[PDB]
RNA sequence: AAUUGAAGAGUUUGAUCAUGGCUCAGAUUGAACGCUGGCGGCAGGCCUAACACAUGCAAGUCGAACGGUAACAGGAAGAAGCUUGCUUCUUUGCUGACGAGUGGCGGACGGGUGAGUAAUGUCUGGGAAACUGCCUGAUGGAGGGGGAUAACUACUGGAAACGGUAGCUAAUACCGCAUAACGUCGCAAGACCAAAGAGGGGGACCUUCGGGCCUCUUGCCAUCGGAUGUGCCCAGAUGGGAUUAGCUAGUAGGUGGGGUAACGGCUCACCUAGGCGACGAUCCCUAGCUGGUCUGAGAGGAUGACCAGCCACACUGGAACUGAGACACGGUCCAGACUCCUACGGGAGGCAGCAGUGGGGAAUAUUGCACAAUGGGCGCAAGCCUGAUGCAGCCAUGCCGCGUGUAUGAAGAAGGCCUUCGGGUUGUAAAGUACUUUCAGCGGGGAGGAAGGGAGUAAAGUUAAUACCUUUGCUCAUUGACGUUACCCGCAGAAGAAGCACCGGCUAACUCCGUGCCAGCAGCCGCGGUAAUACGGAGGGUGCAAGCGUUAAUCGGAAUUACUGGGCGUAAAGCGCACGCAGGCGGUUUGUUAAGUCAGAUGUGAAAUCCCCGGGCUCAACCUGGGAACUGCAUCUGAUACUGGCAAG
């Protein structure tokens, strides 16, 4: 959904009181990874061979506004 | 200090985030730099076709 | 610092301590020979002299003076050991 | 000690080692004493592929320098044994 | 890397046949040579001396099909060498495989025998060749691999390119499509409305 | 030989230390003239041998004191 | 053979000439940004915050120095569930080996950084008063004793970091004693100084049958040499400022004590009153230096990344200890700033090592692989350690190759664009038809970087010995991270692979349309107020091409700081004028001098770079052999016209 590649490399579990280290994530998992540069939320993550984009949630849409001034 | 917003139409505006390139205005005394078109917050100049690398404006879908 | 070579400091400080006591002692018996000679006791100055001298010649081979000190010390005392005594 | 040995100078994949005397305490590719040949791992069988100035080895090994395993070797193919 | 566009066009510019399209018949025309290299390219431009001076190094570039950056350093290489720099530019020039592959005739125009060296389709002494530009030294033996040795290309090309004025610096043969470049060619033996100090001082200031 | 040179004294009152001055002629590096350049030492001689206006002789020599490593050889003329 | 190479143009005016600024064409970059983007080779990659740092790694290693057993193995002062010679428990340090401890060597190397430092450094050249582990050549020593201590053990404190008392033990730890010269002090007579053992094998002989004993390999002490490293001294050269002109008490010298490896106001007392400065001291500001790099015809200017030499620095300030070497990047102590752990009593730490984060920024990479090669630490060695190094990852940042096809193809299709509606152009371009298959892709095979180490066996090498130990042949197994390596051969199919800038003059390239002093362009002059080749689009064209532009930056052009190589009557420029110190310059003859100058000779001017001729990767970049070069410094010896000095005119 930008038409950028990323490179993994760290990756990691938060796991339960521990950021274990990985090396490999498999597909029915979650985890978090290290380092990517311009990944924002609702972005996917395919590969580029076979590339996709997936549904992406939606997102709110805010209700309440204020002018702000840095005092 | 001042500095020219070349192209036809810009956005910008103040707190628009922009880089500076240098490149004075033989019209505007005083005015010694250049705005950069599509860096940062400063968008490109619309549907513009020749020059593009200037004025920030991608390949229009060949 | 977390490196087994930290054992190094605590030797060195046992070597100090080593260093350190005879060292004073060298050091205390070159003070001897000077007593006399500012005394002006003649026969006690090559009396200690003659008995710094094994110190001092010592402590340059065990190499926690090393060689020219021991030279110079007994050297020019011996210039002044009897320049008048 | 002072020691003759092989300082890296070709190019990635391509070496080209310079048999060099030295003290062993610098750095390889760094400061030396003397130059005393090199030694081409590639070349084929071309024009040359090593070449001993056998008396400065044999000038330094006299004055106590160490040879490198690698330059004994060297050495004891060049042959000077007959 | 390589030039790809329209290539009777550049001719046109010229005003003279590059070879550029040797193929077979015409030897230009049915390309309106000349009097149109665009849509004003009927006119009669009084060009300045900077102009001609341009037109002619950049007559010779398209001719051997070599690019400015690759040429420059043929222009520095011909300027350290000793000797009129001027024509022994031409020397490195006329020394590259491609060209002398052309030269051989075993190709029918300098583009194709290109092609020919960066498909593995050539050997000088021995040894197989890719790169167009491989510098060809005297007694050294160009000859065309077995694998394809002579194949419908290469005959025409042979074939045509005997009918062409023929060299001097190097013997062909035809019959095991193998060549030898004999020396280097003298100044004397190539040229045309080709000068040189136009493109030598063109570099030069 | 004895690596030597020439030069006149300078300043008298200082117990056995002498100072002396070596001029030499040298072309400018970039515009060419030869230009004049004073050189003071701190000589050495062992019981004041000379005073100022003595063209003197001196040779380098061990250190004997802060700017003072050059000893007293010959003398050559004297008087004023 | 070998640094053999110098271009101008635009712009002041109505026009001209001159002057003079500004501007442009070239080359270069550790770059960035914008648009675009196929590969490979070699190379480069925090230029800013020497800003703070999570996490891992970056220094270990020897059981052939010592007491040793906790674990791992085998063997077991030898045994079960019985599965009788295959096991897994319990014991034994036996042997391999090895946690912790004493000891030894290393941690002062390797690697990072440019803060500090305008001369406590650096470059060139000289010099005398010094120490120097490991490696080395040589001469002799290697006797005989002694007191301790970690570990360990018994109590005992902490949350942890750390430990506390008491008792015992080994050594190549430590200290006497003997020995004592070609060593130190001394004129001499004389005085006086050291050390250590450990292993492999073995005939007899001997034995508490542990060994003694023999032999071989290592290690220890001492001294004089060598080699390498370092310390110290002098001279010249090494930024800007005078809107900084005075500076100076251990200041300058001497004497005598002390001091250091060593010379020395290095230190201390006394005595002289000096020492520095317009040939720029002092004080400010900036800066690590050189080899070299970039530009230049050269002379110059600019510069100090990558490679190498040198110096300095290791959170900040300061300090010593250990030691051959440090005033120590991953050591110690003290203070500071900061951060972190705490069971609140107390503790811990410094990525300018590699990788990586945050932060700053226009901007700069992976928390990778392997010790296989080269090289360093320890070790007899095997080996272990090694973020040095060798490789791989990322980024068109650069340089160099290569590709993204090749040929054929016309009344010259359509479409677009111009048109005086006859046509012209894009354009042989396309389509179509022959043809090829580099590079990518898929399958096979497959160099080289590997030389060595391990066993065996054969050699008056040894020795008492056919053992052990050393060398070398030969023989047999075997050692790569890169690695799906390079490269080779097969296979399919033009298939996966073109952009960016420009087209008023300088300046290579012209038209229509929109717009109408608007919207905008612009390096410079200047375009725009209705036929705009200058704005925006289009067609066409020129130039570069996996890059192209733009900006930033240095030199060039600039003879525009003019040494080479310029000027001042009116263009900017003669002080209003004289006298005069310092400085610069100096008529004419002889002799002498030999500083400048000249000539020749010898050391030297690191390597890499540049240049020449070759050689090696399919070419090139890149890598490499030898030379030339390094226009310099110093010294000795010469030459005597000119210059300078001295003598007489
Ligand atoms: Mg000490
Ligand atoms: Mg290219
Ligand atoms: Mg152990
Ligand atoms: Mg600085
Ligand atoms: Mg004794
Ligand atoms: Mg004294
Ligand atoms: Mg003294
Ligand atoms: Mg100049
Ligand atoms: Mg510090
Ligand atoms: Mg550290
Ligand atoms: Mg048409
Ligand atoms: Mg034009
Ligand atoms: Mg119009
Ligand atoms: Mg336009
Ligand atoms: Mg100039
Ligand atoms: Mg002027
Ligand atoms: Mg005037
Ligand atoms: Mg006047
Ligand atoms: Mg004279
Ligand atoms: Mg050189």
């Amino acid at each position: 959904v930008k038409a950028a590649r990323e490179r993994f490399g760290r990756i990691v579990q938060m796991h339960a009181n521990k950021r274990e280290e990985i090396k490999e994530v498999r597909a029915g998992d979650i985890a978090a990874a290290i380092g990517l540069k311009d990944v924002t939320t609702g972005d996917t993550l395919c590969d580029p061979d076979a590339p996709i984009i997936l549904e992406r949630m939606e997102f709110p849409e805010p209700v309440i506004s204020i002018a702000v001034e840095p005092k | 200090v001042t500095s020219y917003i070349g192209g036809e139409g810009h956005n910008l505006q103040e707190h628009s985030v922009i880089l500076i390139r240098g490149g004075r205005v033989k019209d505007l005394p005083g005015v010694r730099y250049h705005t950069v078109r599509g860096a940062l917050d400063c968008s490109g100049v619309k549907d513009r076709k020749q020059a593009r690398s200037k004025y920030g404006v991608k390949r229009p879908k060949a | 610092n977390i490196k087994s070579a930290k054992k190094r400091a605590i030797q060195s400080e046992k070597a100090r301590k080593h260093n350190a006591s005879r060292r004073s002692m060298m050091r205390t018996f070159i003070k001897k020979v000077y007593a006399a000679i500012e005394a002006g006791d003649k026969a006690a100055a090559q009396k200690a002299f003659n008995e710094m001298q094994p110190i001092v010649d010592r402590q340059a081979a065990k190499g926690l003076i090393h060689k020219n000190k021991a030279a110079r010390h007994k050297a020019n005392l011996t210039a002044q050991i009897n320049k008048l005594a | 000690m002072v020691t003759i040995r092989l300082a890296r100078h070709g190019a990635k994949k391509r070496p080209f080692y310079q048999v060099v005397v030295a003290d062993s305490r610098n750095a390889r590719n760094g400061r030396f004493i003397e130059r005393v040949g090199f030694f081409n791992p590639i070349a084929s069988e071309k024009e040359e592929g090593t070449r001993l100035d056998l008396d400065r080895i044999a000038h330094w090994v006299g004055q106590g320098a160490t040879i490198s395993d690698r330059v004994a070797a060297l050495i004891k193919e060049v042959n000077k044994a007959a | 890397a390589r030039y790809l566009g329209p290539k009777l066009k550049l001719s046109r510019r010229e005003g003279t046949d590059l070879f550029l399209k040797s193929g077979v018949r015409a030897i230009d025309t049915k390309c309106k040579i000349e009097q149109a290299p665009g849509q004003h390219g009927a006119r009669k431009p009084r060009l300045s001396d900077y102009g001609v001076q341009l037109r002619e190094k950049q007559k010779v570039r398209r001719i051997y099909g070599v690019l400015e950056r690759q040429f420059r350093n043929y222009y520095k290489e011909a300027a350290r060498l000793k000797g009129n720099t001027g024509e022994n530019l031409l020397a490195l020039l006329e020394g590259r495989l491609d060209n002398v592959v052309y030269r051989m005739g075993f190709g029918a125009t300098r583009a194709e025998a290109r092609q020919l060296v960066s498909h593995k389709a050539i050997m000088v002494n021995g040894r197989v060749v890719n790169i167009a530009s491989y510098q060809v030294s005297p007694n050294d033996v160009v000859s065309i691999r077995e694998k394809a040795k002579k194949q419908s290309r290469v005959k025409a090309a042979l074939e045509l390119a005997e009918q062409r004025e023929k060299p001097t610096w190097l013997e062909v043969d035809a019959g095991k499509m193998e060549g030898t470049f004999k020396r280097k060619p003298e100044r004397s033996d190539l040229s045309a409305d080709i000068n040189e100090h136009l493109i030598v001082e063109l570099y030069s200031k | 030989k004895i690596r030597t040179l020439q030069g006149r004294v300078v300043s008298d009152k200082m117990e056995k230390s002498i100072v002396v001055a070596i001029e030499r002629f040298v072309k400018h590096p970039i515009y060419g003239k030869f230009i004049k350049r004073t050189t003071k030492l701190h000589v050495h001689d062992e019981n004041n041998e000379c005073g100022i206006g003595d063209v003197v002789e001196i040779r380098e020599c061990r250190p004997l004191s802060k700017t003072k490593s050059w000893t007293l050889v010959r003398v050559v003329e004297k008087a004023v």
